[PDB]
């Protein structure tokens, strides 16, 4: 075949998002999770199985303990990040490495041993012809189809914030933040006791973390909304556990999110995630930040709560020059926005020259990760 | 398989209205018919019939039977499902892929079915492998040997070999029309078909799932059958990247693990009738990793393979133990008294023995004791080849007292046991590939290197059963047995004081000439090789007179007198003054046999010595050679019917010395005859292929100056063979650039009057047509190197004066009448009319008369789209080499749009389009035939290959690019082919603005501009698309 197609991960924490490159769209999406039987089985012809990737720990989920394997964008644990790229290639795409090019993502300002790991393991782990890592936010604003914004990334691994102008990028601008879709959920399932609802356990934390999915929200203003919860009508959602308990939740929803906004309420310092943009704004040059403030992308799972878009345009219109109009683009779809980027990038014809080689791996080995790529 | 013109040549002379029609629908009827009776005669009925329509035009009806042949395997009478997998077998499952993407109906078809049609997975998953499944010996058996019959015709999809299943028809096609370690195991680096090895890993995929978990006896039992006969045809040494799964993870040991828990079980080996296919199949797959392994059992050298190999030679010296104490009556390492496992292997053995001991009947292959010991002494030899003298030394004792009983049962696989102790206990690819550019590039390669003692009681039984026997499979295996004795010198001793069995072997030479002997054939070289050995220590003066009598009295050479020189020669050129004597023997005996292909194997050994031993006497002995063979070529004496007789014979003139061959004197008048009569294939077939094996010399071993000064000469005047002289025989100024020219293109004019208008069965054999068809194979080879290599220069420019030119008042083959016969070889040989293709457009005759017939230019027939799209990838090539004609530029882009696309992953076509993108005016003419054709182009994969081709083209056609980016293809619903037209429109408007604003505005022009953004605000495609958006806003406020 012509090209060989290619193939495309993004593993950020949570969620691995693979499928070739030159679709729209990832054929998987799967949890990140490796989940044990902690419980010594008693029957005669189980499994075994020493363990279970995938969302089939999502349906076995009570007997296991869950691991995620990957914590901040930092790969905990290798043979855990190893059976989950096992699972995609041979699982879900039923390909071979070694037929397929590979594209992986990796967070910005990351420590440079998973960068030089990762590409260890994608070369003498499954043989594969060339392999390239490549930057998260970078990898959504291609998929948004601009040449310059502030992107700003945040998953269920850690936020991060990378401002480019015409291509280019700014390295001393761009700044990482440890906040994260995980943080939100250790708050959230702290936030759940005080009502009375205690969920212990790695097990029912995916649960806490499917209701944070859907029902949390941001506030356009959270004390007027906290306010507002003195009378309980709307705010108030009746959910289903999948034991058969009914959870009602108010106010307690919509704070969640906050945390993005106050750490204070996390007790961390480091500021919200409106003045992280304005200090990685603040840090480039004075001419480009017209188009910056107009241009904000953001992307990852946890931008995806309604009405992130609405409190970040408030926000950092409000600290801003009033001067220049602050325009966000949001798209919906900007959960797979990194994945996009990525299939994008390798369908490319000048990137196919760009890959890591195998050939050049073997002979200069694995530190050339930071030599020829960002 | 002309259905429209044959018809009408009937109807007009009988005037019947009958045409196939209305007898496929008489077909599919008897097929659903009540009696069971009558089911078994009309299955038989399309064995015959639907590997003819299938390849035919008829083939929209021919896909029909082979559906409802599908519904007759769950039938109750068992001689109506074993005539079904026969016409199950003989299918061409590539060819049958070929028309499921042409059908859109076919696939509906009855009640309006959604989904594809998938023919191969329901006729490999639910006939084949399930009709092994079956309750019945009879119908379990027949249902191995179709997967012998359907692994070399699977294609299934995305090889890394042949793609589409267009490419996979033309590859099965061409390899026809254009060219001492025991029996398990291999050691070569073993060159095998990548793309071959891929079917026969899906075959092994689905038969260890049908073992393992099965639920029934009778799918355990009879799928141990289909093993073993895949590695008799397939094996495992040979193929071992199809049968590798796991094990050593890299030469492999395969599926191994799970059938010696089979074995192993009390269950399993209590039947004779597949216990014996088990043991054949279990030594096949631990001899594959005899490459890799060998640097308790030492010589194994991998611990994760000696339990397999400990288990088996544990389970074979109880299975040797078993037969031992029943050929003996005798009452119950290798013990199975304390196993009761064991002792029911005991009480089997002992039932198939007494039906053979009370009814006589010898000549029975099937007699499962006689077929059961025939399997347990065949692999017990495969394993000590891997032993060592360490393992076997504490088993000399054992395995040697078992024979003695074993001996009289079965003698003749009972000295391949102990022929094997002896020595370990002495130590011992896309449609232009493969049709043209890979087999025309091994073509020219080989033409530049053409310009270059426990034994003593077991042993002496076996010396009295060599006298006595009469079956001829066990007097061979009793003379490799004394090529051994001698070899690891043992002592004469065997006939301590006479000379008992030498005096035997010279009796059995009168019976062979006179020919009182039944089975000399298979006997003959062995008996030759054990003579010549024992000379070293009847002395070869005496062996030599006793080849002398069986060939000039006695049978025929190619059984008895040329399987006998071969152990000589090797024996004697290969390995003082009376050596020299020997040598001036042997040489004379061959010229009177000379006729025989088999006897010039026997001489390429006898020059290749003369070079390394005596260079003076190398040239002296090819020149005495040089005047026989050319004298007998001209009066076809010489045995060339095969395609292993041609290959025997170019070999020849490379290591013939070149001074013998200097003088173009001999080999001309050799070359330009005439035969005696060709009204017979054997004779026309053997005076054709006197021209393509001393045309082989005239390109090679003398230049093109060299051959034509001497014709001037010599008056070889072109009316040799001509119209008038061609016709009488089937019924019964010249330059020398003319007199050449003139016999190749009519002799091409006399293989394609026969291939077109001779019976199949009635003149010609089938082996005779293996070898007619591949004789116009290699000499249309022979002129694509005389036009295109360009050291061949005065026959370039004779045959384009000839093919503009009219025959002379019709006496010879005119090129408007030679050129009938080729349309109608399109059908039934498309590889070789796509070597006719190339010869023309190389003559500059590019006449659009012919080129429309291949090409077609305004379900289908399944062997014309290799030569449809094989001419088109062939008349690309010729417009790229010369593009300054602009005639036929403009002609094949205008016509050919969807066929000019589709092709663009392919080596001739790829380069026809870059040139198109460095002209100016022939970049602008590609871009109108889209815009016809954006009908046609919306399917995923059609669409993928046209932004590879309007990826780069010429700036001052960019704008006419950018209409069609926007009107056409952007509004296409596939998300990547939405996002890939935003990479190649904003990459026009970029590099345009730094270029001249005066070429461009001219370009694009400004009432074009203003049509084209009011289509991206009513729709929402500017709001999509932002980058396109933002570049076309900055141009009209420069302009």
């Amino acid at each position: 075949e012509d090209e060989t197609t290619a193939l495309v991960c993004d593993n950020g924490s949570g969620l691995v998002k693979a499928g070739f490159a030159g679709d729209d769209a990832p054929r998987a999406v799967f949890p990140s999770i490796v989940g044990r039987p902690r419980h010594q089985g008693v029957m005669v012809g189980m499994g075994q199985k020493d363990s279970y990737v995938g969302d089939e720990a999502q349906s076995k989920r009570g007997i296991l303990t869950l691991k995620y394997p990957i914590e901040h964008g930092i790969i905990t644990n290798w043979d855990d990040m190893e059976k989950i790229w096992h699972h995609t290639f041979y699982n879900e795409l039923r390909v071979a490495p070694e037929e397929h090019p590979t594209l992986l993502t990796e967070a910005p300002l990351n420590p440079k041993a998973n960068r030089e790991k990762m590409t260890q393991i994608m070369f003498e782990t499954f043989n594969v012809p060339a392999m390239y890592v490549a930057i998260q936010a970078v990898l959504s604003l291609y998929a948004s189809g601009r040449t310059t914004g502030i992107v700003l990334d945040s998953g269920d691994g850690v936020t991060h914030n990378v401002p480019i102008y015409e291509g280019y990028a700014l390295p001393h601008a761009i700044m990482r933040l440890d906040l994260a879709g995980r943080d939100l959920t250790d708050y959230l399932m702290k936030i759940l006791t005080e009502r009375g609802y205690s969920f212990v356990t790695t097990a029912e934390r995916e649960i806490v973390r499917d209701i944070k999915e859907k029902l949390c929200y941001v506030a356009l203003d959270f004390e007027n909304e906290m306010a507002t919860a003195a009378s309980s009508s709307s705010l108030e959602k009746s959910y289903e556990l999948p034991d058969g308990q009914v959870i009602t939740i108010g106010n307690e929803r919509f704070r969640c999110p906050e945390t993005l906004f106050q750490p204070s309420f996390i007790g961390m310092e480091s500021a919200g995630i409106h003045e992280t943009t304005y200090n990685s704004i603040m840090k480039c040059d004075i001419d480009i930040r017209k188009d910056l403030y107009a241009n904000n992308v953001m992307s990852g799972g946890t931008t995806m709560y309604p009405g992130i878009a609405d409190r970040m345009q408030k926000e950092i219109t409000a600290l801003a020059p009033s001067t220049m109009k602050i325009k966000i683009i949001a798209p919906p779809e900007r959960k797979y926005s990194v994945w996009i980027g990525g299939s994008i990038l390798a369908s490319l014809s000048t990137f196919q020259q760009m890959w890591i080689t195998k050939q050049e791996y073997d002979e200069a080995g694995p530190s050339i990760v930071h030599r020829k790529c960002f | 398989f002309h259905v429209g013109d044959w018809m009408g040549t009937i109807r007009t002379l009988t005037g019947n209205t009958f045409s196939l029609a209305d007898c496929i629908p008489l077909l599919r009827k008897t097929l659903k018919d009540e009696s069971s009776v009558t089911c078994k005669l009309a299955c038989t009925a399309v064995r015959n019939c639907v590997m003819s329509l299938c390849s035919s035009s008829y083939s929209e009806l021919g896909l029909q039977l082979i559906i409802d042949v599908l519904t007759l395997r769950n039938s109750s009478y068992w001689l109506v499902r074993t005539e079904l997998l026969e016409t199950l077998a003989e299918i061409d499952f590539r060819l049958v892929s070929f028309l499921e993407a042409k059908a859109e109906n076919l696939h509906r078809g009855a009640h309006h079915y959604t989904g594809l049609l998938k023919l191969q997975e329901r006729v490999l998953n639910n006939v084949v492998i399930h009709l092994l499944g079956d309750e019945d010996p009879r119908v379990r058996h027949v249902a191995a040997a179709s997967l012998i019959r359907l692994v070399p015709k699977l294609f299934y999809k995305c090889d890394q070999g042949q793609a589409d299943p267009v490419v996979a028809v033309a590859r099965d096609q061409s390899s026809v029309y254009l060219k001492r370690i025991y029996r398990g195991y291999n050691l070569l680096p073993s060159i095998t078909d990548v793309t071959m090895e891929n079917n026969l890993s899906r075959v092994i995929a689905a038969v260890s799932h049908e073992l393992i978990t099965s639920t029934t006896r009778a799918l355990t039992f009879g799928c141990c059958e289909a093993l073993c006969l895949l590695s008799t045809a397939f094996p495992v040494c040979i193929w071992s990247l199809g049968w590798h799964c796991g094990v050593p993870p890299l030469c492999t040991v395969g599926m191994a693990t799970m059938i010696l828990t089979l074995l192993s079980s009390a269950w399993f080996p209590l039947d004779l009738s597949a216990h014996q296919d088990a043991l054949i199949l279990a030594g096949n797959l631990l001899a594959a990793s005899a490459p890799k392994s060998l640097r308790v059992w030492p010589a194994l050298g991998d611990r994760a393979l000696v339990p397999m190999v400990e288990q088996l030679f544990s389970h074979l010296l109880k299975v040797i133990n078993i037969c031992a104490h029943v050929l003996d009556d005798v009452a119950p390492l290798g013990s199975f008294y304390h196993l009761p496992s064991y002792l029911r292997l005991h009480d089997v053995l002992k039932a198939t023995h007494a039906n053979y001991k009370v009814t006589l009947d010898l000549q029975n292959s099937t007699e499962k004791f006689g077929g059961f010991l025939r399997s347990a002494l065949d692999v017990l030899s495969q394993i000590l080849e891997l032993a060592t003298l360490q393992d076997i030394g504490k088993c000399v004792e054992e395995i040697l007292g078992y024979l003695k009983s074993c001996f009289s049962r079965e003698p003749m696989m009972a000295t391949v046991c102990v022929q094997q102790l002896l020595k370990t206990l002495f130590g011992t690819p896309g449609l232009y590939h493969y049709c043209f550019m890979a087999p025309y590039t091994h073509f020219t390669q080989a033409l530049a290197d053409a310009s270059l003692r426990l034994f003593e009681p077991l042993v002496i039984k076996a010396l009295k059963q060599y006298t006595t026997t009469t079956c001829v499979q066990l007097q061979k295996q009793v003379l490799d047995l004394l090529a051994q004795l001698v070899q690891l010198r043992v002592n004469y001793c065997l006939l301590d004081s006479d000379q008992v069995f030498i005096g035997f072997v010279l009796k059995q030479f009168e019976y062979i000439e006179v020919g009182q002997f039944r089975e000399s054939e298979a006997i003959i070289p062995n008996i030759f090789f054990f003579l010549v050995l024992l000379s070293y220590e009847i002395g070869i003066p005496k062996i030599i007179q006793l080849c002398d009598g069986i060939m000039a009295s006695g049978r025929k050479a190619v059984t008895h007198a040329i399987p006998a020189l071969q152990p000589i020669v090797h024996d004697l050129f290969v390995l003082g003054k009376e050596l020299e004597t020997q040598k001036e023997v042997v040489v004379s005996m061959l010229l009177r046999l000379i006729q025989y292909h088999q006897v010039l194997e026997m001489f390429i050994l006898v020059l290749q010595q003369c070079h390394k031993e005596n260079e003076d006497k190398w040239k002296r002995l090819s020149r005495q050679i040089a005047d026989i063979i050319l004298p007998m070529l001209a009066k076809q004496q010489m045995h060339i019917d095969s395609h292993e007789a041609l290959g025997v014979l170019n070999t020849l003139f490379e290591i013939l010395a070149p001074s013998s061959l200097r003088p173009v004197d001999m080999l001309l008048r050799s070359m330009f005859v005439t035969p005696n009569t060709m009204a017979s294939v054997s004779t026309v077939q053997l005076w054709i292929s006197g021209i393509l094996a001393i045309l082989r010399v005239l390109i090679s071993q003398s230049t093109e100056d060299i051959v034509l000064s001497r014709i001037q000469e010599l008056s070889f005047s072109p009316y040799l063979i001509s119209c008038t002289v061609i016709n009488r025989l089937r019924d019964g100024k010249n330059l020398p650039e003319e007199t050449f020219s003139r016999f190749l293109l009519q002799l091409v004019g006399i293989l394609l009057e026969d291939i077109v208008t001779k019976q199949l069965k009635v003149e010609m054999s089938e082996q005779q047509h293996t070898f007619y068809c591949q004789e116009l194979g290699t000499l249309l080879m022979c002129l694509i190197h005389i036009f295109k290599s360009g050291m061949f220069r005065r026959i370039t420019a004779a045959a384009t004066r000839l093919f503009r030119s009219d025959g002379c008042g019709g006496s010879f083959y005119t090129l408007d009448s030679l050129n009938l016969r080729a349309r109608s070889m399109i059908t039934t040989h498309p590889a070789l009319v796509l070597l006719w293709c190339q010869i023309l457009l190389l003559v500059n005759h590019t006449d659009y008369r012919w080129w429309a017939e291949v090409q077609q230019t305004p379900l289908g027939m399944c062997n014309r789209e290799i030569v449809r799209r094989g001419a088109l990838i062939l008349f690309c090539d010729y417009v790229c080499q010369n593009l300054h004609d602009s005639e036929h530029l403009t002609w094949l882009i205008v016509n050919h749009i969807q066929d000019l696309i589709s092709l663009s992953h392919e080596p001739p076509v790829q380069d026809f389009i870059s040139a198109v993108h460095r002209n100016s005016a022939a970049s602008g003419l590609f871009i109108q035939a889209i815009q016809s054709r954006c009908e046609n182009l919306s399917t995923p994969t059609m669409l993928k290959k046209t932004l590879q081709c309007l990826e780069g083209i010429h700036l001052s056609q960019s704008g006419a690019v950018l209409t069609l980016y926007v009107d056409r293809l952007l509004c296409t619903p596939f998300r990547v082919l939405a996002r890939m037209v935003d990479i190649l429109a904003c990459r026009r408007v970029e590099m345009l603005l730094a270029a001249n604003l005066q070429s461009s505005m001219a370009q694009l022009p400004m009432e074009e501009l203003n049509r084209i953004q009011e289509y991206l605000q009513s729709s929402g495609l500017a709001q999509r698309h932002q980058r396109l958006y933002s570049l076309l806003d900055r141009f009209r406020l420069s302009t």
